[PDB]
DNA sequence: CTGCAGGGTTTTTGTTCCAGTCTGTAGCACTGTGTAAGACAGGCCAGATC
DNA sequence: GATCTGGCCTGTCTTACACAGTGCTACAGACTGGAACAAAAACCCTGCAG
């Protein structure tokens, strides 16, 4: 439970507010590159690597097999296990665009073939979408889920812009909370279908999730048309009772109160987290530690590691997990003049 | 004896009129005999012609003013006219208006309330109007004014920062404010090409001009990138009611002088970042994109009147152009912007070339790079879909510039000039020093002859002074062989020829001689750099070439004119801007701007340049 | 047939001329055989005549008026007066001008070179003068203007260079232009005091107050030092028991708009080489002149002049830096007493006022000879603190600003002395005493509203002294008693703040004045009672300076608000303003702009054209 | 040969002013001449030097109770009276420019009395009356010591002026005009002064420097601003005290040099080695100049100058003075906004 | 009667030159400001290599 | 199967350079006369046009 600054040697200036972080089979992916690609690399996706705590970056690509994909900002993550048919992969739906319009489109990305020296190719399948699709929306998240035993995927939350009747070009960058009935997804085919509860009566943002063995756990956000940050940590109980996909639900009453959570899983079920923030003007700053099990989640504090007085009094702050109890944060720099390095990076880890 | 001669203005009128009673009745029986007896305008007029005599011609002015009316008052248009053509803030104005009002008497000028009161009925929001049909997704007012650029993101810490600050207008209500502006011009072309009123109601069409640069790090010792983004009236034609191909009613005759450029919206961003920007001008273009498919309604001389639309987006430089189009930037392979060549295919041909790049067109290339219906390699898929990278999102006629349009040609003739100094094709490997020893002593060659000291990047002085049939002889001087001195003089012929072609304003109309042999022109002048001097141009070219080389002919046609579109233009009122900051901060951010932008676009209007008579 | 003949003001002057050839030809017949030859003022009658016959009489009134009286729009001296009372630019003028004649004619304002004209009336080397006797030393010319500051450096690098740009008047010169601006205000004093003109004209009295302290950072080499003087008051003799009659005494002499500006030069105030380097010439000035009689012809009549000259508004750093003592704070600190640092800590209030220019001369003799061979510190005694040589005789006085301010900190101090329990714990901390800072940082931001700088300001200290932020404050040091102490203290130093704000405080406060004695008993017997644990031997100077030696000031001046600083240290923000919006620029000439514009900016004969025609 | 050393001031960088003066006293140095009238840290102007680990640091300095002070002179006149009877060791100083630009025209006899005790100096100081007949106030002259057979005295030649105090004017207050080519006998004890006139002296001049031996002293480069021109011609005169009437000769030499400003080093008895200063009004000298001299003549011949740095080749001025013995001590103007404060690096030439 | 070609008529308006006279504007000297063309370094990739 | 360097590529200082703002000045173009004159506007007035 310690920091330690690292030092963004080069490549900083291509590192925005928001981002996203994938790992998968050592290698961690950045995503969500400012501004379109260029031709400086043309897919987007970063391998990064760490030595001596430098911060360096390199450039990946993918096969003829593969699409190629937009630098999502906010999008949702989701990690497909291990297993038939096609292991292993991560699943990205839908994010705003770096121009703000909006995916509607999960893509399924995976590692294809290595190295030969040290590395790395991918492909990217779009999974097109039948039903009852969701509509495009942010800030909301995904999860997946193995019910009995077929595998099949579950969407929740989300913002967007008002339906296109009242959509006023005075507010035109107005957020509104999309009502908030969950969708299922299964890979193959995409019977995409939405579902609801009278327990559901108002649908959150910036929430992070967690799922295991079908029964899904909903984790602190916040909702715009009542302005609260709600306690309301939710359970959800699903299963295919094909051909009917029955659903349960019910409320819990522990629910703590933080937003753009920062989740670097441990143990098979343990999950020691960061929170972006307490309150919309005051941040959060102490960790928790997360268990889970058949009975239930149980909740602890750990130690705070001791965030040095520069990050302590920032306006703004985010970051993302680097995988094994250790993360990657960053800080809006304020310097005077700009370096125009905006963003310091420390380094977080667990014992 | 007598009494002694006293001078006349002395005496009392009683005794004026003794003495002069005479001349007054001499010009009396005269006024009878000769104008009906108009004995006023007759003195007044001797009276003028004897102040002239000594070259007094103020008084007789001033007198004369006194005459014919009196002007006591100044209009209150005129008088916030010469607040704002002055740059002079508020609290100047009342003080030098105090002054000047209780100096003599009478109220000449008008005070503040009442200039505020007359000026709020030309910015934005101030003449009703429909549309036919309603718009699509548009608000339903017609007195908003100026709305923050913000656009409602809800101050949520969460999301990307809300901190960039920025003001502007509705776009249409920024047309309409323009055009009842117009009012006086638009009757005057009536007037003049003698057409109907009763049958001038519906066949408009207004072709409007945007254009959007970067402005940079606003110097103030107390914050700094900015953008800018207006547009322009270009032209008002008629359409009503037979073949009519076209009939121009007002046709701007200063087109890029910034003194018609009208700003829309200002930004305290940078031109870098396509995130903050395109966050913002959303907006605008979802008006752009809904406003051209209906049709606008607005009185004008009492009577409703329609109004059309055509856009013609040109101003802009490169990177911005790549920026909004979707294409890298800059040096790609893809180096063009209308044709798909890279390099070589350039290379081998040059000038026989056909413009296809379209928008619609683009968004299709982008929806099959992303689904990559084809499955092909990387470097496959770019070459297939002919460099497309990114979504683009707004419709851009992309344009040739203007402004530099010699630069890049300028210093090719630069090299080559350097280059004919050495014996390439003999010596095709020269070295780091060598070519700097030849390029020193062209220099001093240049100014002994022609006294252009020296340079290390190229201005248009520079290129001007250097483009000379005098200078290619000078330079002639210095190569050796007697043959290729008339090949490059042949070559500088030609560009010389072609130059004003694209500098102009209206070929149709300026110079149609060359413009109708232009085509020809170019092929002789490819002919001659790939004969003569295909050493260097084997499969690399400048960007400008191509352009230069390649549609000039096709664009005028396509338009009709160049410099009738460059925001080089624009590139002036980035220095109103600046002094208007200058001069008219409040200053807190949130209102800096509004005033920046309430006092500017009051600025850039006809009816008060109209004021500007100065004659 | 015949071209029909319009109305006769319609046609042109070639037209007009040739219609009226018969009349106008016997009107030049009738001029030269009946009114001398002089056909304008004939025309004149004559149109006369034809509009008073007519019974339009207020035209006729307002051309009668026109002639022999200046009409012709307002003025020059009026345009002038706008143009520098509002910084508007020569272009700006130019343009303002053109434009507000061109509409509207009868032209108001006045062109630029007619105010080039005008100038030459306002600035220096005008009217003529001599000296009775004849001036030593110094030049017999009279027609100079602006004079390069260096006085005709030598600018042989072997010496010390000519580094320092400067320019200035003629000191005399100076006075003379001031005097006779003048004028107007010591005619109506002659009336008022219902006295003679043609006698009387041996008397005059003048006093004349001079003021020179600088800024830092001008840029964006830095620094500057601004050397200016005000006429004060004015006053006559005549002619035996009458002690005097004050003709005219200042009214507001403390603000801006009367600081004549007379040197300026980009030096630092610190290196004391450069700064006499320059000012010589204005030593020569003084001295020389303290006893001839000045003659001007003001009302018609030479009349003869005194000089009393009164050094007052150097800021006391300066003060001590041109009387050559110790700087700044050491064991001697009264620049009036002999009186040590503890000698006024056992003794405040008791002291004579003991220094004596002369006499610091003739000290300073006695520190380099030591007649009495006296060892170093011994010496330093024995002169009593002179070290350097005196150099300008600045008569024996204080400032009110930067006295008042010192007070300010003094007191702010206090408090953040009093918020720590210190008569407890005698050694407070460092980081404890920046937390005690932020304490009373917060505190003073809760109530009255006021922002934290590292250096202050006069609004901070004229609303940092009052009774209710006081108990504000007192709201978080714990005693009870304490409290009601220095709450007595707030309040006793309202007895006594606007005694030396006084202008005459025989007039404003008599009652604080008789009673000021007791007052500062009161207040230094407090000092010993409660407040001792801080002056048990260390004193600020400021302090000593308003405890003890007030009342023989004022007893012998007349006021101390009367010669204080004000205009200098607030006026340097109108230079700062000047340099940004009037400069050439270009630094031999950025004071011959400024200079000019400055000196401009502050003659009655324009400052009334903004109050006269105000009410 | 001759070699430079760039070196750095610790706490020093604003008592050091454009024009200073340097001294020794028995083997002790001494700076003079202050930026500023004297302050509370030290109410003399007189420092210690030391250069070390190119490391330059400074000292105060004391006096007697007997010892007047000295105003802070700027460019005075030096010549070091020899240790003799009755009393040693005088270093004599007069009269240069004061900060409130005038001119002292006072003679003060400056010497060592006592020490330590730890390194520590005691001097004093005995401004001379002047019984004449005396010379008036100027400055930028120079002056030196002669034996003749074997009376001896002490004179002094050249120097600038402010104009005559009748024509005085206050828009030429700051210009200066040389003085009169008359030399002054100054006698020492009494503190007679006595003015003389030379014939073949063609005019006036300053910024000369000079040195004397066995009663014959020759006077070297210098300027005249009469036609702004600066002579390379030498001077010689040939003087001796006899009783009363100390009778005077002086006549031309043939070649000397044209040097303005320079930097006088010692290493021997009569053999000096200069560093040079201005060529002309903007092109300053670089190279050094031997002089050898005796009674059959001055014999002179340049040196090998040293490699200067970019900075002194490309400054626009430079000046110094001599630690003494061949050791020296300059500075140069230096630009820099921000100011380091330190407006002026410095640089330690040496012989062999 | 109409129709135009063009004769008369007086009356606008320019028209020529030399001596003044006023004024509106372009040219000049000038350093603070934005700049983008180019020197470059320094990192990366493929080629020759370990 | 892993390491090292030239070619080159792309973001980065940096530095010549235009150019804008301001007083000042200089010059050039509009303003004064007597005769004597084309050339045209538009009333009129004839004269060849049916
Ligand atoms: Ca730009
Ligand atoms: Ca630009
Ligand atoms: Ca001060
Ligand atoms: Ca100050
Ligand atoms: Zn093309
Ligand atoms: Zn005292």
């Amino acid at each position: 439970m310690s920091l330690q600054p690292l030092t963004a040697v080069n490549c900083g200036s291509l590192v925005q507010p928001g981002f996203s972080l994938l790992d998968l089979e050592g290698d961690v992916y950045l995503f969500g590159q400012k501004g379109w690609p260029k031709r400086s690399c043309p897919t987007g996706i970063f391998g990064v690597r760490i030595k001596k705590g430098e911060l360096k970056l390199r450039a990946i690509s993918f096969s003829n097999n593969s699409s190629y994909l937009p630098p999502l900002r906010c999008p949702a993550i989701a990690h497909f296990e291990a297993q038939d048919g096609k292991p292993e992969c991560y699943l990205i739906h839908g994010g705003r665009t770096p121009n703000n319009e909006l995916s509607s489109s999960l893509y399924m990305l995976s590692v294809d073939s290595r190295g030969c020296n040290r590395k790395v190719t991918l492909r990217c399948e779009e999974k097109e979408l039948v039903g009852d699709v969701p509509s495009a929306r942010y800030g909301h998240t995904l999860s997946v889920i193995n019910s009995r035993g077929k595998t099949a995927c579950v969407l929740f939350g989300g913002r967007s812009y008002m339906p296109p009747t009242e959509r006023t070009t005075q507010n035109w960058n107005s957020v509104v909370d999309c009502p908030p009935q969950v969708y299922l997804i299964d890979l193959e085919f995409g019977c995409c279908t939405a579902h609801t509860l009278p327990e559901l009566t108002d649908g959150q943002s910036f929430h992070v999730a967690l799922a295991r063995q079908d029964c899904v756990y909903f984790l602190g956000g916040h909702i715009l048309s009542s302005d609260c940050r709600p306690s309301r940590l939710i359970r959800l109980h699903v299963e295919l009772l094909l051909g009917s996909p029955v659903l349960t639900c019910t409320i819990l009453h522990e629910g703590l109160t933080i937003t753009s959570a920062i989740a670097s899983p441990i143990g098979y079920h343990e999950y020691i987290i960061f929170g972006g923030y307490q309150s919309e003007t005051q941040k959060r700053m102490e960790c928790t530690y997360v268990g889970l099990d058949d009975v239930g989640v149980h909740m602890e504090s750990r130690e705070p590691p001791q965030w040095t007085s520069e990050i302590s009094h920032s306006r703004t702050w985010f970051g993302g997990s680097l995988g094994k109890g250790t993360a990657l944060v960053a800080i809006p720099s304020e310097g005077n003049p700009t370096p125009p390095e905006a963003y310091h990076f420390y380094q977080v880890s667990f014992q | 004896g007598g009494r002694p001669r006293q001078h006349l203005l002395s005496l009392t009128r009683r005794a004026q009129k003794h003495r002069l009673r005479d001349l007054k009745n001499q010009v009396k029986t005269f006024a009878e005999k000769e104008e009906g007896g108009d004995v006023k305008s007759v003195c007044l007029t001797l009276f003028l012609l004897a102040l002239r005599a000594g070259n007094e011609h103020k008084q007789a002015d001033e007198l004369e003013a006194m005459m014919q009316g009196r002007g006591f008052g100044l209009h209150p248009a005129v008088c916030l006219a010469i607040r704002v053509n002055t740059f002079l803030s508020c609290s100047q104005y009342h003080k030098m208006y105090r002054t000047v009002k209780a100096t003599s008497g009478r109220q000449i000028f008008q005070p503040l309330h009442t200039l505020r009161n007359a000026e709020k009925e030309l910015l934005p929001g101030f003449h009703q109007f429909e549309w036919q049909p309603a718009l699509k997704n548009v608000s339903t007012s017609w007195d908003v004014g100026i709305i923050d650029g913000l656009s409602g993101w809800t101050v949520s810490v969460d999301d990307v920062p809300a901190d960039t600050i920025s003001r502007r207008f509705r776009y249409d209500v920024a047309l309409v404010s323009a055009l009842k502006d117009l009012e006086e011009d638009i009757m005057e072309g009536l007037r003049e090409r003698a057409l109907d009123d009763s049958m001038c109601t519906s066949g408009f069409t207004v072709v409007v001009k945007e254009s959007c640069d970067g402005m940079g790090d606003v110097s103030e010792k107390h914050p700094e990138k900015a953008v800018r983004f207006s547009f322009t009236i270009m032209s008002i034609s008629i359409r009503l009611e037979g073949e009519d191909d076209g009939i121009t009613i007002f046709q701007e005759q200063k087109p890029n002088s910034e003194l018609s450029c009208r700003p829309l919206c200002l930004m305290f961003v940078d031109e870098s970042d396509h995130e903050t920007l395109t966050a913002i001008l959303g907006p605008v273009v979802a008006e752009r994109k809904a406003m051209m498919e209906s049709r606008l309604i607005i009185s004008v001389g009492g009577l409703l009147r329609s109004f059309r639309f055509f856009f013609r987006g040109t101003g802009y430089d490169e990177k911005m152009v790549r920026e909004m189009e979707g294409l890298e930037a800059s040096g790609s392979t893809y180096i063009c912007t209308l044709c798909d060549s890279t390099r070589a295919e350039a290379s081998q041909n040059m000038v026989l070339h056909s413009i296809t790049r379209s928008h619609d067109e683009n968004l299709e290339r982008y929806e099959i790079w992303r689904k990559n219906p084809f499955s092909e390699s990387a470097d496959e898929l770019r070459d297939r879909v002919k460099g497309v990278s990114a979504k683009p999102f707004m419709e851009t006629q992309p344009t040739l510039d203007a402004l530099h349009c010699d630069i890049g040609n300028a210093t090719e003739f630069y090299k080559i000039f350097q280059d004919e100094i050495g014996e390439v094709y003999q010596k095709p490997n020269p070295s780091r020093e060598e070519r700097r020893r030849w390029r020193s002593t062209l220099d001093k060659q240049l100014r002994k002859k022609m006294k252009l000291k020296p340079v290390m990047r190229m201005n248009g002085n520079y290129a001007r002074r250097l483009m000379t049939r005098e200078a290619v002889e000078a330079v002639c001087e210095l190569v050796p062989s007697e043959e290729r001195r008339e090949a490059l003089l042949k070559l500088m012929d030609l560009y010389l020829q072609m130059k004003p072609v694209w500098r102009s304003t209206c070929p149709s109309r300026d110079c149609p001689d060359q413009l109708c042999q232009y085509s020809y022109n170019s092929q002789q002048f490819a002919d001659l750099l790939s004969s003569m001097f295909k050493y260097r141009y084997d499969g690399k070219i400048t960007n400008y070439l191509h352009k230069t080389l390649a549609h000039v002919p096709e664009i005028v046609e396509r338009d009709g004119s160049i410099g009738a579109w460059a925001s080089e233009g624009n590139e002036s009122g980035n220095k109103l801007f600046r002094r208007f900051r200058k001069m008219n901060a409040r200053q807190s951010k949130t209102f800096e701007l509004e005033d920046i932008l309430k006092h500017h676009w009051l600025y850039t209007s006809k009816y008060l340049q109209k004021f500007m008579e100065a004659h």
